[PDB]
RNA sequence: CCCGGCGAGGGGAGUGAAAAAGAACCUGAAACCGUGUACGUACAAGCAGUGGGAGCACGCUUAGGCGUGUGACUGCGUACC
RNA sequence: CGAAGGUGUGCUGUGAGGCAUGCUGGAGGUAUCAGAAGUGCGAAUGCUGACAUAAGUAACGAUAAAGCGGGUGAAAAGCCCGCUCGCCGGAAGACCAAGGGUUCCUGUCCAACGUUAAUCGGGGCAGGGUGAGUCGACCCCUAAGGCGAGGCCGAAAGGCGU
């Protein structure tokens, strides 16, 4: 049995998010929340927030034990971008990019 | 830097108002023409 | 003239309902009639605080299209088409199949 | 000064083949509140190496 | 009903012929960006293919073959308008 | 009992091509023989939309400058209160005209806007606020100049003037 969850339109480029990741890859849950604590990272909070909400979907809707899962996949996605302008030097104007993404976790007890 | 727009309300009315397009006969044409389009807006005047 | 007004009995022609029986409450300017007992559909109800209503799960009657039901004629016990003529002085409807008005 | 060629996908990986974070190794437990916490640092409740010294 | 900041976002339950028809909603191509599997790659010099050719993995099988993926080593070879 | 369109596989002709079928889709397609053309794209420093590279690189707008305690909050270097420090002072203080038009005050929210976070804002939403015989405008008078009954002049349109 796996149990999925998903934070979509995430205000964060995939580039950064994944560096996180990359980190918890098929670890167990128990060690992957010790170490996304102590990570110094924006995009850690992120992360261990939809980890969280995978957990607590095992244990509503599955009945699963906590001991006994494992992180079995990861991933990050881009999403829509934002477009603005900035001013520049003698009356140029320039484009801006605002990027986001998608981020799913997946949970399993084999 | 001084730059070219300066405004004023008086002189506003007083160059491109509504009587002074009626004053003259190419105002008028001015007016007729900006009817045709069909323009929300006619002249400068409030 | 119309051919079917509320407080009719008919019989529906087609659909999820076809073959049963129902009276008419009310007729809407789209084409539409709302048929007692006819077309159910169970609607997802928020509670509300103002007026004392909980939420809850309903059961309510949806519009059918009127060309989908039919004026039932008693006497033969099937569905039946409605013509128009004057009598006295005054216009009334009647039924196709026997010649008698309704 | 500007490139004269688009760089490759390739090129962009191998460039980017030192960018990899590094996980903490190990923490500690306290002795007498029982905590996990970074060495050489206080725990959340406010001890280190045994004794009490935040409030 | 549940995680979350009485958020954004998501997982169930339920409606419906259909919810990868859920309001950023018919179909959903390509450039571009990821996750998993098989094979190659850290003594080797250039339009990156073409002719020859071991080894490995995998599916049939008349147990003889064969098909499909990858491709060490080697002859020849300076894009298009 | 599954049309066009989309995506794979097998077979077939000298070529442009053709036939069959698995998955996706959910209502249209069109033999044969003739007839008409907005009939076939890689280039024109071609035209419109989408997406790469350089790169997580440059930069974050006057070198007047900050430290600590308490409060609120999911979260405080930047918000509120307190005590120290520093900067301008013929201004970086106070009041107006011109120009703008709700930016003013109170409550509540943090998606977007703020070159960073934001519980804060000249941001989002709702409610409140401008009280004249003596201040100004309107009113009485004229300057430069403008318009101008009759009038003079000019193919028409018009020009100058009492």
């Amino acid at each position: 049995m796996e149990t999925i969850a998903k934070h979509r339109h995430a205000r964060s480029s995939a580039q950064k998010v994944r560096l996180v990741a990359d980190l918890i890859r098929g670890k167990k849950v128990s060690q992957a929340l010790d170490i996304l604590t102590y990570t110094n990272k924006k995009a850690a909070v992120l992360v261990k927030k939809v980890l969280e909400s995978a957990i607590a979907n095992a244990e509503h809707n599955d009945g699963a034990d906590i001991d006994d899962l494992k992180v079995t996949k990861i991933f990050v996605d881009e999403g829509p971008s934002m477009k603005r302008i900035m001013p520049r030097a003698k009356g140029r104007a320039d484009r801006i990019l605002k990027r986001t993404s998608h981020i799913t976790v997946v949970v399993s007890d084999r | 830097m001084k730059r070219t727009f300066q405004p004023s309300v008086l002189k506003r009315n007083r160059s491109h108002g509504f009587r002074a397009r009626m004053a003259t006969k190419n105002g008028r044409q001015v007016l007729a023409r900006r009817r045709a389009k069909g323009r929300a807006r006619l002249t400068v005047s409030k | 003239a119309a051919k079917i007004r509320r407080d009719d009995e008919v019989i529906v022609l087609t659909g999820k309902d076809k073959g049963k029986r129902g009276k008419v409450k009310n007729v809407l300017s789209s084409g539409k009639v709302i048929v007692e007992g006819i077309n159910l559909v169970k609607k997802h109800q928020k509670p509300v605080p103002a007026l004392n209503q909980p939420g809850g799960i309903v059961e309510k009657e949806a519009a059918i299209q009127v060309s989908n039901v039919a004026i039932f004629n008693a006497a033969t016990g099937k569905a039946d088409r409605v013509g128009f003529r004057f009598e006295d002085g005054k216009k009334v409807r009647f039924f196709k199949s026997n010649s008698e008005t309704i | 000064a500007v490139q004269q060629n688009k760089p490759t996908r390739s090129k962009r990986g191998m460039r980017r083949s030192h960018d990899a974070l590094t996980a903490v190794t190990s923490l500690s437990v306290d002795k007498t509140s029982g905590e996990k916490h970074l060495r050489h640092h206080i725990t959340a409740d406010g001890y280190y190496r045994g004794r009490k010294v935040i409030a």
